[PDB]
């Protein structure tokens, strides 16, 4: 719709964006508190490809300078894709929370983001956020992506802690980035 | 806002000194907020001759 | 006013119920005082407004105002001046 | 309606607390050429109320490098000792009679200190365990001759029941035969509190809160009620001490009107001392306790255990 | 309605802060010492509900009265990261209002705005004990004027 | 065991910016400097550019900056005895005498404008005479004032709280006080029999009898009746400069040197020239150093 | 001269002795101090309530600016940048520029409130008593711009405080 | 004007009333109108339980005279 009203609208199409108040790191390192971490299948089936927030934030930057911007649909998006369970693997080594997988089937799950739609106050997941989850990034190679403005995308694995040093106990709070391998990447 | 005499003797014997002739809190006794216009002197330099300034 | 008082407290003003619109029931400040009484309420002089009148002029405003901030009469600072550099306008007939 | 006896003696113990806050500002200020808080309601009669909400929706700040079940621990441990610890003074008929009344009021006193030390080491911070060991300095003078000088007034009253403390106290004020221990047992009364002269463990110009330094909102106003309801309940302690006053067995009023009175006189003395004197140090503390204090506690026992044989004036035990 | 719920317990919430709004003992320089002028019995800063409590986690409104400088900058940003929300920081004198004499110096920050979100400006140098009490009540109408659970509740 | 005092927290470029600001407007940095004693911080730099300028100042000046240099010492001691009580523990004396140095504050806008910065003496002399009725209100807190620097005594001075926290405390020997430097308090709590307002007197302190008191031990207490004792000396110089005040102009008469009044600035030619040249470029004063130290309540 | 300060050496007299005895067993100056505050609670407090009734001040205060006009309505400002050459603080900022009677008058008068300290230097400056502080020491803003005044700003104040400017000006003009 | 200290502890003055009132009147209002008996000894517990048994209605403070005897 608003690419019809607006035609030289740039559309910036970011995908799952990190950060300090992200609701996506923090998602994952919240979930400890109720019991284990239930991903669906053990979320062996969901690649994300998230993006750090600052890149995404200069991208519009730029794409405000460049002319040629005008009418252009840019897709936003990170260096490396990860399995989702791997991604919670390298967020809760990151955090030193201990990682308590399970498994839980869809249908439950929904009933479960049901009650917690419930709440009068800011929900922490929702029955759309649960599809979320489970929705990986399409890839997207003809859609211009984030290099072509100028912006070197920046890996999860470096700025990480900023996200997860808070969640971590005052045990491993001083604990330093090379503790925690990087995770392994399903790449394109 | 004048305390009463009974406590008079209060404030003055847990001190052991009059504080009524000498309080704290300013009244009446204050100079006038509103004064007569002033004439302010002039210097000794006010000399309409001998006021050479090389001396 | 009351003169047997400890100096301070000799003067007071009970603020008004409506100025300007604004209900000034218990919110109430101190800029709602007209300068006229102002004067004579922060012991500048021991003359009130009613005993001696301050002199009128044309200039002088009629509606004393508080303090506007906050409310959508705030003042907004901004360049006084004209412009120091113009520009050559284009001509509009055609290159030709 | 057992249990309708125990609000009745928590709620209305809790306004009670709630506006020693008020009178403390209002006598501090007026002891000061201040007014005291006076625009909240009519007097200031509203301020209690109005830091009440405040605190209870304040962010209660939790600190990362904190452990937070020992966190939470302590304002509940703090706040449970200050209330179950009234229930055997004797207001007129005592909620909870006991035989063993005062060796009861010792050992949650004891049990007191724990709060400030739990907080002040789940805290983890240098102002933190500054504070609470110095909390244990302040406190580990001060148990020896709370004892010695609880047990030497007792001595001659008959047994550690709080109520027959006011049959001992039918005739003449406990003040009057024990006046050299009243005066040490109020100053360490003023002291058990963490108030006026020995506020080391707070300290505000010199450990800026002390303990309480990481205690925000309701876990810092759980905090104030058990200062606070401990300062009531030990001056009422005090109050029936050495204080006794008439009992008639019918009109349990005139006890309770005049032992709330006397109450309210020590309590309001508490703020008194507090505006006036300067803070010691908590070397100080120690060393006036016991370098001075407790010498003079042990020949004052000695004097008070030998009183009774020599006079042939021992109390009943029943 | 919820409306009338929701503004009765609006009204209610203020009027607890603007009530009972502690300012921190931050005190720099010039600007310092005539505010203990406020506090001092003339004017009486308690009787209007505030208290002058130190340790920031246990403070509402930051009165940043004196010159801010380079070095210690840090230090407040972070006293004000530790305040507790909600926390309110009055730019107090015409040293933490720009930079006031030293404008134009080489260690002092030209305005403590450009490091703590600043709400209400008094000016002044210094500002009078009472200049600054307006300063405080005037805080307290912006406190009283709050919507937050009214936006809730439209939210 | 060791305190490393970093300070430089509040290094505002004062030093460096007066380079860039005429002798009249570096005045107002003085003011800004040791912010509980102006009147005495205005009096070293006037002191210093008259020095330079060869120029003395009226005689009316030298008496009300002397008066008005010593009711600043009443603030300074007030500020600090209170609190020095105030961060001690005791808060009731912070508050009584600050409704008193209140009053006095009220004395400094009176005669200057503003409460604090009176930015008021100037070289060459004060900017103004003082209003009428202002030395009557002098006279009436003097004879109110005594009867709470004793009420403070009372507080502490006898105090054994007070006592055991200042006695034989911070004590500092007379020597290494004298090679650290050290001035003022520091010196006369310690035994040092020096005052610049006696060995060197600057303007008319010579004209007004008054004691310096003297320590004995050194320690934190000598200097608490050291600072109190100067509070009462210096009400005896506030009694004498009121009942000498000399009639006279505030300013010296040259007006190359202090503005002329408005009434000549409106109607002479060389009044006008005089101060517009003066608040646009300032006196050229002469080539040359000088360093003059006054005896301010620190 | 000088005064020793404190080296009483106190008697040792059986007299002496028992009343310092007495004060360190018995103690007497803590009482003295208490006595002190008790006599020191039933005094009239020094404090006032707010606006209802404000403080005391002289009619030289120094507060905020504002740019008066002649009593025909002409402002008094003839932009002689004197003002500006003696801010201390460099906040007055002023451009003039021939109008259209022919006058001298300022295109603009910024006074940046958040910059001068109140010296008071600039109502001592212009030679036609064009900008004075006003006794308004209140004008406390919600943002910092709002402080950072213009020409038209110190007029508007100068249209509004000119009661109290020629009333405190007309007091003090004979002291200056 | 110090009277603005008493409206404080007026408050608080019944603050601390209601609990020895309350007590009082619990004790007065459960135990037959009677003040609650006291047992520091066995000997007193033993003598409530034997009012107790002689009540009828397992009520201690339910004492009966010489009317109930012969
Ligand atoms: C202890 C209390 C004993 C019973 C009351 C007597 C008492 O305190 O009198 C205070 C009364 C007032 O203080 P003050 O400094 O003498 O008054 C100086 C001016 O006259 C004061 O002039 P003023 O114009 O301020 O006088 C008016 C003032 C007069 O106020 C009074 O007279 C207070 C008594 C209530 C009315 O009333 C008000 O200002 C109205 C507001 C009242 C506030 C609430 C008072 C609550 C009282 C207690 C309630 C129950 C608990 O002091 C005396 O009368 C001294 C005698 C004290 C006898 C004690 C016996 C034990
Ligand atoms: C004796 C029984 C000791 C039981 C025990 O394990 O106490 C651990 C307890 C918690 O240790 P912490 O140093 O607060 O560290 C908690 C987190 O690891 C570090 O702090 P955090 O903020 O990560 O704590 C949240 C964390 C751990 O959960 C808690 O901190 C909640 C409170 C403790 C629950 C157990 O939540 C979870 O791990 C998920 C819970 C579902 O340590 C104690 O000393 C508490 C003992 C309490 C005994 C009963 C007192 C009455
Ligand atoms: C460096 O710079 C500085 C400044 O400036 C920048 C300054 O200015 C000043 C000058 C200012 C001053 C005030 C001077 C003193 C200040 C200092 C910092 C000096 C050091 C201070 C001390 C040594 C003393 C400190 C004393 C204090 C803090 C006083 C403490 C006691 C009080 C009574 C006051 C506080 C009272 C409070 C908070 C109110 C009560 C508390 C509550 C939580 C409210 C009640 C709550 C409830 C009842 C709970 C809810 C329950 C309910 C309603 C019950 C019903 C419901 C149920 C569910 C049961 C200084 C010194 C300074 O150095
Ligand atoms: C856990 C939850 C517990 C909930 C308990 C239920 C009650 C909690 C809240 C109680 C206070 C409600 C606030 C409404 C009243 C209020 O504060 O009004 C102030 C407001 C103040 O408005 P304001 O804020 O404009 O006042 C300040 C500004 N000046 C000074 C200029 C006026 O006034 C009114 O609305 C009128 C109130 C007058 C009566 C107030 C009570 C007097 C009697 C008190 C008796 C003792 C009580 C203990
Ligand atoms: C005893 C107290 C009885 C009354 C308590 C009332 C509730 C106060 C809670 C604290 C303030 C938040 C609130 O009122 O609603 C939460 C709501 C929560 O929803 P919200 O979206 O308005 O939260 C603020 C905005 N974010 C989410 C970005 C932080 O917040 C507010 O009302 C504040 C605006
Ligand atoms: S604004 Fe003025 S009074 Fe305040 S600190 Fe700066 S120079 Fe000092
Ligand atoms: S008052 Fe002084 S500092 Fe402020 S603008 Fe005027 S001349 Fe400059
Ligand atoms: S305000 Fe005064 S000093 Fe400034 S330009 Fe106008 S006349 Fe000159």
């Amino acid at each position: 719709e608003v690419r019809a009203a607006f035609p030289e609208a740039t559309i910036i199409k970011p995908s799952d964006i990190f950060g300090r108040e992200d609701r996506f790191l923090n998602y994952f390192a919240s979930m400890r508190w109720f019991g284990g971490v239930p991903l669906i299948s053990l979320g062996k089936e969901t690649v994300k490809q998230p993006v750090y927030i600052v890149d995404v934030s200069k991208g519009i930057i730029n794409a405000i300078k460049d002319p040629d911007a005008k009418g252009k649909t840019f897709a936003f998006v990170g260096p490396n894709r990860y399995l989702l369970f791997d991604l919670v693997q390298y967020i809760f080594a990151v955090a030193y929370r201990p990682f308590l997988p399970y498994p839980l089937p869809h249908f439950a799950y929904r009933w479960v983001g049901r009650l917690f739609e419930v709440s009068p106050f800011e929900p922490w997941t929702t029955r759309d956020k649960v599809e979320r989850v489970h929705m990986s990034d399409m890839t997207l190679p003809h859609l211009p992506g984030l290099e072509d403005l100028g912006i070197q995308a920046t890996p999860l694995e470096l700025k990480a802690i900023e996200v997860l040093r808070r969640h971590r106990t005052y045990r491993w709070l001083t604990s330093e980035m090379e503790d925690v391998k990087p995770a392994k990447t399903v790449n394109i | 806002a004048s305390a009463t005499r009974v406590i008079q003797l209060l404030r003055n014997w847990a001190s052991g000194r009059d504080l009524q002739a000498k309080l704290q809190l300013r009244y009446q006794e204050i100079s006038k907020r509103t004064q007569p216009p002033p004439k302010l002197p002039v210097g000794p330099s006010h000399k309409l001759s001998n006021n050479y300034y090389c001396t | 006013e009351d003169n047997k008082q400890f100096f301070g407290r000799h003067r007071w003003v009970i603020y008004t119920t409506e100025m300007n619109g604004r209900d000034t029931f218990w919110d109430v400040d101190g800029s709602m005082v007209p300068p006229e009484w102002h004067r004579w309420l922060h012991c500048m002089t021991d003359d009130p407004p009613t005993t001696k009148p301050p002199t009128a002029r044309k200039y002088i405003w009629t509606n004393h105002k508080f303090n506007v901030s906050g409310t959508p009469q705030q003042y907004v600072p901004y360049s006084t001046t004209r412009k120091k550099i113009q520009e050559w306008v284009p001509p509009s007939t055609p290159y030709k | 309606m057992f249990m309708i006896n125990i609000l009745s003696l928590i709620i209305p113990i809790l306004l009670a607390v709630a506006f020693l806050t008020l009178v403390e500002r209002k006598v501090l200020g007026y002891m000061q050429l201040r007014k005291g808080p006076n625009v909240v309601g009519p007097y200031g009669l509203l301020q209690p109320i109005a830091d009440a909400l405040k605190l209870v929706t304040k962010e209660p700040l939790r600190p990362g490098t904190s452990s937070i079940s020992m966190f939470i621990i302590a304002p509940i441990l703090g706040l449970s000792l200050a209330l179950t610890m009234w229930v055997p003074l004797p207001m007129p008929y005592p909620l909870i009679n006991m035989n063993l009344g005062v060796l009861f009021m010792l050992a949650m006193s004891s049990l007191a200190v724990y709060s400030i030390l739990w907080s002040g080491w789940a805290s983890n911070s240098k102002y933190a365990l500054i504070g609470a060991l110095r909390a244990v300095a302040q406190t580990i003078s001060y148990e020896v001759t709370l004892a010695i000088i609880l047990l030497s007034v007792l001595l001659m009253n008959g047994s550690y029941t709080l109520s027959t403390l006011i049959t001992t106290q039918e005739h003449i004020w406990m003040i009057f035969t024990s006046w050299p221990l009243a005066m040490m047992w109020f100053i360490s009364t003023l002291a058990e509190t963490n108030r006026a002269p020995f506020d080391l463990t707070e300290g505000e110009s010199e450990l800026v809160s002390g303990f309480n330094v990481e205690y925000a909102a309701g876990p810092f106003a759980m905090f104030f009620m058990a200062e606070y309801a401990n300062i009531i309940m030990m001056n009422a302690f005090t109050a029936i001490l050495f204080l006794g006053a008439s009992h008639d067995p019918h009109t349990p009023e005139l006890y309770t009107i005049n032992f709330v009175l006397k109450t309210l006189a020590l309590t309001i003395t508490f703020l008194w001392i507090r505006a006036s004197y300067p803070r010691f140090r908590y070397d100080q503390l120690m060393h006036l306790l016991w370098k001075s204090f407790l010498p003079l506690t042990l020949a004052l026992c000695m004097w008070h255990i030998s009183l009774p044989i020599m006079t042939a004036s021992i109390p009943p035990q029943s | 309605r919820g409306e009338y719920v929701v503004a009765k317990l609006d009204d209610l919430v203020n009027w607890a802060r603007r009530s009972s709004l502690w300012p921190m003992t931050f005190g720099l320089a010039c600007c310092a010492v005539e505010m203990m002028h406020m506090a001092a019995p003339r004017y009486d800063m308690d009787r209007f509900g505030v208290v002058f409590r130190a340790s920031p986690r246990q403070s509402d409104v930051m009165i940043v009265a004196g010159t801010l400088t380079n070095k210690m900058a840090p230090a407040l940003r972070k006293v004000y990261d530790q305040m507790p929300e909600p926390r309110y920081v009055v730019s107090m004198g015409s040293c933490a209002n720009g930079g006031g004499y030293y404008h134009y110096s080489y260690s002092v920050v030209r305005g403590c705005d450009r490091i703590v979100p600043v709400d209400i400006y008094v000016p002044g140098c210094p500002p009078t004990a009472e200049a600054l009490l307006y300063g405080i009540l005037q805080l307290q109408r912006k406190i009283k004027r709050e919507k937050r659970l009214r936006i809730w509740y439209r939210r | 065991r060791k305190c490393d005092p970093h300070i430089g927290l509040l290094h505002r470029g004062t030093e460096k910016l007066i380079e860039y600001k005429t002798y009249l407007q570096a005045l107002p940095y003085f003011d800004r400097l040791d912010y509980v004693s102006m009147m005495c911080n205005e009096q070293a730099y006037s002191l210093a550019v008259e020095k330079l300028l060869n120029i003395q100042p009226p005689p009316r000046a030298q008496w009300i900056r002397v008066l008005f240099g010593e009711i600043t010492r009443l603030l300074n001691h007030i500020m600090a005895v209170t609190t020095h009580a105030l961060d001690i523990g005791a808060m009731t004396p912070f508050f009584w005498m600050f409704e008193e140095r209140e009053k006095m504050f009220e004395f400094y806008e009176r005669v200057s404008g503003a409460r604090m910065h009176a930015a008021y003496i100037r070289p060459g002399g004060v900017h103004q005479d003082l209003p009428l009725g202002l030395l009557d209100d002098i006279y009436e807190f003097s004879k109110n004032f005594s009867f709470r620097i004793d009420e403070l005594e009372e507080m502490l001075t006898n105090n054994r709280i007070w006592r055991n926290r200042t006695v034989d405390i911070g004590v500092v020997t007379a020597e290494d006080a004298l090679n650290y430097g050290f001035s003022g308090v520091m010196l006369r709590g310690s035994g040092i029999q020096w005052d610049l307002r006696k060995t060197q007197p600057y303007d008319v302190y010579d004209q007004v009898e008054f004691d310096v008191p003297i320590g004995s031990r050194g320690d934190c207490y000598d200097r608490y009746l050291c600072r109190v004792e100067e509070m009462r000396q210096s009400l005896r110089i506030i009694s004498q400069c009121l009942n000498k005040m000399p009639p006279g102009e505030i300013k010296v008469d040259d007006a190359k040197v202090s503005p002329p009044k408005r009434a000549e600035m409106k109607t002479s030619m060389e009044s006008l020239i005089h101060h517009f040249k003066l608040y646009t470029e300032g006196y050229q004063v002469p080539p040359g150093a000088t360093y003059t130290a006054i005896e301010a309540p620190k | 001269t000088y005064k020793f300060v404190n080296m009483r050496e106190p008697s040792m007299d059986m007299k002496s002795v028992t009343d310092r005895a007495a004060q360190t067993l018995l103690w007497t100056e803590l009482v003295r101090g208490l006595g002190m505050t008790l006599s020191y609670l039933f005094r009239e407090p020094a404090t006032i309530n707010y606006p209802f009734e404000k403080g005391p001040l002289s009619p030289r205060f120094r507060g905020e600016h504002a740019l008066r006009r002649y009593p025909s309505g002409e402002e008094r400002c003839i932009a002689c940048k004197l003002c500006e050459a003696v801010c201390p603080a460099q906040a007055i900022t002023i451009e003039a520029e021939p109008r259209a009677d022919g006058s001298r008058r300022t295109t603009r008068y910024d006074i940046d409130m958040t910059k001068c300290i109140y010296c008071g230097f600039c109502q001592e400056a212009c030679p036609v008593d064009a900008i004075v502080e006003g006794p308004n020491f209140e004008f406390s803003t919600e943002t910092h711009e709002e402080l950072l005044y213009n020409k038209e700003k110190l007029l508007n104040n100068g249209d509004k405080w000119e009661a109290e400017i020629a009333a405190n000006i007309q007091a003090d003009y004979l002291y200056r | 004007m110090w009277f603005e200290i008493l409206p404080g502890i007026a408050v608080m003055a019944a603050c601390l009333f209601i609990p020895g009132m309350a007590t009082a009147h619990i004790h007065k209002f459960t135990n037959g109108g009677k003040e609650k008996r006291v047992a520091h000894f066995s000997y007193q517990w033993n003598l409530m339980e034997r009012d107790r048994c002689i009540s009828g209605v397992n009520r201690y403070h339910v004492t009966k005279g010489l009317e109930n005897i012969d």
